[PDB]
């Protein structure tokens, strides 16, 4: 925002207020309009300072006319109100008229308020500011009132009077008013006159407040902290010659009404105020004898720092710097001395804040002493290191906020000579905490106090190099301060050791995982600036710390020997030399006692066992991807072991964690069979290949499901060596799980994994035509195409809801993972039938009802589609979909949403092939129970149909396929509804007007005995209505089968359920009311009367007559009791 | 000698309790206030009321009982009741937050802050004790404070005192009286947890109770007062061994060897009879042979089943009143010659019998009548595994869905304690059909 860009807006709304200050509906909206307006500019409202005078005077010539009404004018002064809060009243009343002439007609204002009217407080606010701001004039009050003896009988009161009484009335108000009180006496008894005249008596009026008033009467309260602020408001604002001779009285009366006692934070923040604006009235102000009143004010404001409150401890340290900055040299070095004390053991948290906010106000002065290096330094260096968990919350981000500020208050508390000693651990803790901080606020305030360092003093080791790279807005995302800027900052050799001893002492034992993980990646990159550093120091450390009691710790310190492996392995893979040139036989000594230390300490079970487990998972993992030498230890057989047991335990983890489990558990096998189970060059170990994968395959028949979701993607993780002669087994093993089985019903997540497995096994051994145990071939490419494709028809629903879908999903990604491979190997493989029947299927799951599935559906046919490297052979109407999907728009499409998806997917009905699946497919969502699917699918269907309905041909090939669809599907709950709304959708549009011309059409002679056979005994409700509407909608085709739809309404009318025979005769009066050539106008008005009077809800037997009488009007024969 | 103490968790267990120690002052003749005319041993010494009641001195026979609540509302009434002056203050114990009906909060939340000071005044209840014999717990599982707290504290019992029994009288919850339908989630985790802590469990089925309430005693709609009343009945006819030196179950260690062959089956069936109206206060007699044949009734039984299809594995009958040998006798050789019955033949226990000389007792007032002659027959069968197939099965209907099962993961315990208590229940499920044969 460069400049006020709504000037014409804001003209003509203030206009307007006087032809809407008569409307209750008007008035809000333009009030509502004037605050959004308003409040653009809440965060830089200086941009609107050319413009402020300007409205000032419109809202003004309203509320300064004598013809204005109060209703009038309340409106203007809560737009000037508006003006106040966003660029504030300090500023905003400096414009404000200050003329003699704008003294009575202010004061004359202020003697119509009504006090009692809570809607009018912003009136009354901006009144009080508005005297306050007349107080400046430079004249007597006296000179203003002229002759007061000109009324006789009864004499005027004093304009200096009058505002002494309205000052003490709106002193004790519960509104915003007070606080306009509060800034009208800082002008008012600060003058001359006033300080002559009514100075004794507003001390009186105030001390006899604080001498009455409590801190538990709501009232009292009210008049408790008003008082203190007109107080400490004339204290501030008040000259000190004319003050200190009342401070003495001041001081024993707050002494006595005892606030730090109190239980309010309001009151004590204003008594602590009050207390530090009596004791400069003491001291003379200096330009950088000793009473004892200024004893008693610093033992109240060191006080005030131990509060409980940050609002206190803020004001407490101010008092105290505004204090130590007036006195003498001598009494400044004990006034540091007792700050310093909060820092002491027995002091809690909160005392730290109030004492490092206290460091830095004396510091901004420059009052710390080069004495108080030694010491003020040495606490520094913990508070931005202070980080501590107090139960089940963390608390240190205050105490490094404090640090931080205390830090950039030191390029002014000392000369460059003076700080000269500590610009080595200041350097290191600014830098340190700016990078590896948790809190972005302590981060920034890290970046600034380093900015201002190297801008003011500039002897910080590469001050610039620092401050360009590590910016305000670069140390913005966490991430990138851990992985990216720290390697930058240990490019030198000055922030290398100190910065990697932080992240091993206090990240890798933080409380927080995501913040380990971090630290540990951090850690991983690093390595890199100090190999040997990492190797003979670091690695000590970490193997140590993965003995602790802790299980925080022994996790983070396994993280850091893990990535720590992990990087020297890669840099040494660069020099070509192995990894153990790095780590000394007592480090890979150690490395191989890691997991034997925990099973044997039972470390893995409770909830810690899992985090145990991860750790473990991954360090087994960076080990077995740098080649370490553990080959024929048995330390092998051992981590071998603990991945089977986590995939036979993986029902013992958490739900929000078992995912990630076995997917480590998984890359941990993949990189141990991988390294540690190769005989020779392109063999494996006949012993371990036969144990493993006997295990294994006997492990998927445990009724257990979770087993065998984990031993599924075990499988499908095996190397392509191991499988050389034992494929015919593997995949048979799984496919035996792929089936549903009568006890296997709700078994989805096994079938899920299942297929996801055999993805992998035939992306890893490929294609190799001839060798049907070792590789892909055409002898075991079709079973693995029919295996794949009989569990996309995975319909399954229970009390859990469609699971079913879970496995379609991995049936989309696992059917495309092996025939882009076949494309890329033997693309005579994906015979023709076969793609067909795929594409066919993927286009039905893309037009589902689910907008997850549907969206996922949509990408995976359109990378099949797109395959041109080579293109997939054997694709149906191939250029037709490449013309309807062209590249440059595929690039954004809202596949998810509906309305970008239904329309896109309905002009596939002009394929023959895709017309019958697509139709079964939109099916379920024309006739689901989303709202907006069904409103989406309804239109994209009818923007299909309004181009082949004056087509017989298209139209009855189109009927016809939905009738096979309905066939096909007959009695079946999951498409007899939808499809029967579908159906009724259609009549209701109108689409087969056509067939309505003739008389019994092939259509619907058949339609409507499927119908009935499909609604023949049904007791479901939604069903019932679906076909009552059916047979309420195929009336419009003439010949026996109206006759029969009649017959059919009259038979449903007399149903056992009064609610189906209210709805049948209310969509029988529609339909009567709608096509008007089924009834003759002679029989008309006898069919409406019955419908409208008969009561369908009550007895049956009665109502059995009314029905039996329309069925002698319609021309139906009358049915009996068979 | 030696006592007992009997700790009462839960709404259900102090309405029990109260009614329990109500019904033993009536019956023992110890005032409201505490006063037994009857007693002459002032001070303290033994007797066979002894086993239950604490002597001061003052003479005030204060109840051996500890009544602990997780909420003040229910035990405010006992405290306000015409019995204020019976129980000691410090043996009432309160809570200022409930389980909300979640076995995670009684076991972990709740729990961890309350069972300290509950173990601290029953070891100060002991002390006084010269020699414990068991704790007869009493809670039901359609709570998380029943079942929840009295797992965590039988966990910690077990390993203070291991050498004392660990009585229970559950009430098994029904699809009538239930209160949550995370009643089960509840039911199953507690008794999977009592099992090793536990010799013998007495569960009551609430339906078997109300329709036993709706018809024998005649009324519309029972309430929580008419099935507390009969509970206490039942306590007593069973505790009657106890509290007035009956030769059979002289002690708790013996309620074990008589009732519960294998450990792990442990839940005898209870029954007893007869159960008149106060309307009917003299229009039919019953002999000692017309109420040992109406506790072979299923109707009659406390949990619906059909043992005539199973097995009996032990068999105790408790005669109390006016009833002659040879009446038991006849009895015996009626029900041996009219009723076919089978039992396990190589199981190490067997019939037994015993009686009680002293008159009945009901509560003056209620619902129930005074009888001339009471019976109460405590036999473990096969036909309870019924009970918990039932039970079991809803877990089933509330397993497939995982529904309100987050709540209590998000409170303490994990995932797997699910798999190992419905494990724990097809373990006992086999056991049962083992034994059936
Ligand atoms: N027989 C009987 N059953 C009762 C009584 N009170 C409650 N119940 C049953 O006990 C179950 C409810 O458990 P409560 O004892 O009320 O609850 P709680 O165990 O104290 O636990 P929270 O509600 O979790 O604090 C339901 O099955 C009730 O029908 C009672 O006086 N007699
Ligand atoms: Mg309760």
């Amino acid at each position: 925002l460069e400049a006020f860009g709504e000037s014409a807006e804001t003209r003509a709304l203030l206009g307007r207020l006087r032809e809407v200050h008569g409307g209750g509906a008007e008035r809000e909206v333009a009030l509502e309009r004037f605050r959004v307006i308003m409040d653009k500019y809440q965060e830089q409202p200086h941009l609107l300072d050319p413009h402020l005078e300007w409205m000032m005077n419109l809202l003004l010539d309203i509320v300064q006319d004598q013809t204005s009404p109060a209703s009038l004018v309340h409106l203007a002064f809560k737009f000037l109100y508006i003006i106040t809060k966003v660029r504030g009243y300090k500023t905003f009343l400096r414009l404000f008229p200050h003329e003699v002439a704008d003294v009575e007609p202010v004061l004359d204002l202020v003697t119509i308020q009504n006090p009692k009217d809570h809607e009018a407080w912003e009136t009354r606010y901006m009144l009080l500011l508005w005297l306050s701001v007349t107080c400046l004039i430079p004249f007597d009050f006296s000179r203003l009132d002229g002759n007061l003896l000109t009324q006789p009988g009864q004499a005027r009161m004093s304009i200096m009077d009058r505002i002494l009484q309205i000052a003490e009335s709106y002193l004790i108000v519960s509104d915003k008013a007070r606080d306009a009180a509060a800034v009208l006496v800082s002008r008012f008894i600060t003058r001359p006159d006033v300080k002559q005249s009514k100075m004794a008596e507003f001390l009186d009026w105030s001390l006899c407040n604080l001498a009455r008033s409590s801190f538990q009467t709501m009232q009292g309260v009210i008049t408790m902290d008003g008082t203190l602020q007109a107080l400490a408001q004339i204290f501030k604002h008040g000259k000190r010659e004319d003050c200190l001779p009342y401070a003495a009285t001041v001081l024993r009366c707050l002494d006595g009404c005892r606030l730090p006692e109190s239980n309010q934070t309001l009151l004590r923040k204003l008594g602590v105020k009050l207390v530090q604006r009596l004791g400069l009235t003491f001291l003379k102000p200096k330009v950088a004898d000793v009473p004892e009143g200024v004893e008693r004010v610093i033992e109240q404001l060191l006080v005030g720092l131990k509060d409980k409150d940050t609002v206190v401890r803020w004001s407490a340290a101010k008092g105290i710097g505004r204090m130590a900055g007036r006195l003498p040299r001598a009494l400044a070095d004990d006034v540091v001395g007792s700050v310093l004390d909060c820092f002491s053991f027995q002091e809690t948290d909160k005392a730290w804040h109030g004492g490092c906010l206290a460091l830095a106000e004396l510091g901004r002065r420059g009052l710390l002493l080069p004495s108080r290096l030694v010491d003020v330094v040495a606490v520094i260096l913990k508070a931005l290191t202070y980080d501590e968990k107090r139960g089940a919350c963390s608390v240190g981000t205050n105490v490094r906020d404090a640090a931080c500020y205390v830090c950039w208050a030191f390029a002014r508390a000392y000369e460059p000579q003076e700080l000269k000693p500590f610009v080595t651990a200041i350097s290191s803790a600014l830098v340190i905490a700016a990078v590896f901080d948790r809190d972005i606020n302590c981060r920034r305030a890290a970046s600034a106090a380093f900015q201002e360092n190297v801008g003011r003093q500039g002897t910080f080791p590469h001050g610039i190099d620092i401050l360009t790279t590590a910016d305000y807005f670069a140390v913005g995302n966490r991430s990138n301060c851990f992985l990216v800027i720290s390697v930058f900052i240990a490019g030198f050799p000055e922030y290398t050791q100190p910065m990697i001893d932080h992240l091993v002492t206090m990240k890798i034992s933080h409380w927080d995982g995501v913040i380990r993980e971090l630290a540990a990646r951090a850690l991983h990159n690093l390595a890199q600036q100090a190999p040997e550093f990492s190797a003979t120091q670091v690695f000590p450390r970490l193997l140590s710390m993965t003995l602790s009691p802790d299980l925080h710790m022994r996790h983070g310190s396994i993280l850091a020997c893990a990535e720590v492996a992990y990087a020297l392995y890669k840099l040494a893979a660069q020099e070509n030399r192995p990894v153990t040139d790095h780590l000394d036989e007592q480090a890979v000594q150690g490395l191989k006692q890691i997991h034997q230390q925990l099973y044997d300490r039972q470390l893995y079970r409770g909830l810690g066992g899992q985090l145990m487990r991860q750790a473990v998972c991954v360090l087994i993992e960076k080990l077995s991807l740098s080649k370490m030498p553990f080959r024929g230890d048995t330390v092998i057989d051992g981590w071998q072991w603990l991945i089977n047991d986590t995939l036979r335990h993986l029902h013992l983890i958490s739900s929000h964690s078992r995912q990630q489990m076995k997917d480590a558990a998984v890359s941990a096998l993949a990189a141990l069979c991988s390294e540690y189970y190769m005989k020779e060059p392109g063999e494996a170990d006949p012993a371990i290949q036969e144990e493993l994968i006997t295990q294994y395959l006997a492990e998927l028949r445990n009724p257990e499901e979770m087993t065998r979701c984990g031993f599924s993607l075990a499988l499908g993780a095996l190397p392509g060596f191991l499988l050389k002669g034992r494929l015919q087994q593997v995949l048979t093993g799984l496919r035996a799980v792929t089936h549903t089985s009568p006890e296997d019903v709700s078994f989805a997540e096994s079938r899920r994994d299942g297929l996801k497995a055999i993805a992998r096994i035939c992306q890893t051994v490929g294609v190799k035509a001839g060798a049907p145990d070792e590789a892909v071939c055409g002898e075991n490419v079709s079973q693995i195409y029919c295996a794949l494709l009989g569990c996309m028809d995975d319909y399954t629903t229970d009390s859990r809801g469609d699971v079913g879908t879970w496995v379609r999903k991995a049936a989309m990604t696992s059917l495309m993972d092996l025939t882009l491979l076949l494309a890329r190997s033997q693309p005579e493989l994906i015979e023709a039938h076969t793609c067909e029947r795929i594409m066919c299927c993927v286009a039905q799951q893309a037009s589902e009802k689910i907008d997850r599935f549907r969206a996922h559906a949509a990408s995976v046919f359109l990378t099949l589609l797109h395959f041109d490297s080579p293109p997939i052979p054997h694709v149906p109407h191939r250029g037709e979909l490449e013309k309807l999907f062209p590249r440059s728009d595929v690039a954004s499409v809202n596949w998810s949403a509906p309305s970008q998806a239904f329309p896109r997917i309905t002009q596939l009905l002009g394929l023959p092939t895709y017309r019958y699946h697509v139709l079964l497919g939109l099916v379920v969502s024309l006739g689901g129970l989303t709202e907006s699917t069904i409103r989406h699918s309804t239109q994209s269907l009818f923007e299909y149909m309004k181009g082949i309905q004056s087509d017989p041909q298209a139209l009855g090939s189109f009927s016809g396929t939905l009738l096979q669809i309905f066939e096909d599907n007959l009695l079946n709950e999951r498409v007899s509804v939808p499809l029967l709304k579908t159906l009724d959708h259609v009549l209701t549009h109108g689409c087969f007007d056509i067939f309505t011309t003739e008389e019994d059409h092939p259509f619907a002679v058949k339609l409507l005995a499927l119908c009935k056979k499909e609604i023949k005994n049904s007791k479901d409700i939604q069903k019932l209505l679906s076909g009552i509407a059916v047979f309420c909608e195929m009336v419009q085709f003439p010949g026996d089968v109206r006759r029969q739809a009649l017959l059919q309404l009259c038979l449903l009318l007399c149903h056992r359920f009064p609610l189906i025979r209210k709805t049948t005769a209310s969509q029988v009066y529609e339909t009567l009311l709608t096509y008007s050539d089924v009834v003759g106008a002679d029989v008309l008005d006898e069919v409406v009367t019955v419908l409208s009077d008969t009561a369908w809800d009550a007895e049956l037997a009665v109502v059995r007559e009314q029905r039996n009488r329309l069925c002698d009007l319609l021309g139906v024969p009358r049915p009996q009791l068979v | 000698m030696r006592e007992c103490i009997s700790i009462h968790v839960g709404q259900a267990g102090v309405q029990i309790g109260n009614a329990c120690w109500e019904l033993y002052c009536l019956e023992h003749g110890i005032q409201p206030d505490g006063q037994m005319p009857s007693d002459k041993t002032i001070g303290g010494g033994d007797d066979s009321f002894n086993t239950f009641f604490s002597e001061t001195g003052a003479g005030k026979h204060v109840p051996r009982a500890v009544f602990v609540d997780l909420e003040p509302t229910v035990i405010d009434e006992v405290r306000t009741g015409t019995y204020r002056q019976l129980f000691h203050p410090e043996q009432l114990i309160t809570g200022k937050e409930d389980a909300a009906n979640n076995y995670a909060r009684g076991h972990y939340t709740i729990g961890k802050e309350i069972i300290d000071l509950v173990l601290d005044r029953i070891r100060k209840l002991a002390d006084q004790c010269t020699g414990l014999q068991g704790f007869l717990v009493f809670h039901s599982f359609g709570g998380g404070t029943g079942s929840g707290f009295t797992s965590l504290l039988m966990e910690r019992l077990s390993v203070d005192y291991g050498k004392k029994s660990k009585l229970e009288f559950s009430i098994y919850p029904a699809p009538q009286v239930s209160t949550a339908v995370v009643e089960p989630y509840n039911s199953i985790l507690t008794t999977h947890t009592t099992l090793e802590h536990s010799d013998c469990a007495f569960m009551v089925d609430n339906e078997a109770i109300y329709d036993i309430c709706r018809r024998n005693l005649d009324i519309e709609r029972p309430t929580y007062t008419n099935l507390n009343r009969l509970i206490s009945q039942i306590v007593s006819s069973i505790t009657a061994s106890l509290r007035f030196d009956g030769a059979l179950n002289v002690d708790l260690t013996e309620f074990q060897t008589n009732l519960v062959p294998y450990p792990r089956i442990h839940f005898p069936l209870a029954t007893y009879a007869p159960v008149i109206s106060a309307e009917k206060a003299y229009h039919e007699q019953l002999s000692v042979a017309e109420i040992t044949n109406a506790c072979f009734e299923p109707a009659n039984q406390m949990v619906k089943c059909d043992p005539r299809h199973g097995k009996y594995m032990a068999c105790c009958l408790l005669y109390r009143g006016d009833v002659v040998p040879k009446d038991v006798n006849a009895a015996i050789a009626t029900i041996k010659t009219k009723r076919s019955i089978q039992f396990v033949d190589w199981c190490p226990t067997g019939f037994k019998v015993g009686i009680n000389y002293q008159p009945p007792t009901v509560v003056p007032g209620g619902d129930l009548a005074k009888v001339q002659r009471a019976v109460c027959m405590l036999s473990n069968t096969t036909a309870i595994a019924e009970a918990w197939a039932r039970l079991d099965h809803k877990f089933d209907l509330m397993y497939a869905k995982r529904a309100f099962v987050h709540w209590y993961v998000g409170e303490g315990m994990e995932e797997g304690e699910f798999s190992e208590a419905r494990e724990d229940m097809a373990a006992l499920e086999k056991d049962y059909e083992e034994v059936g044969v």
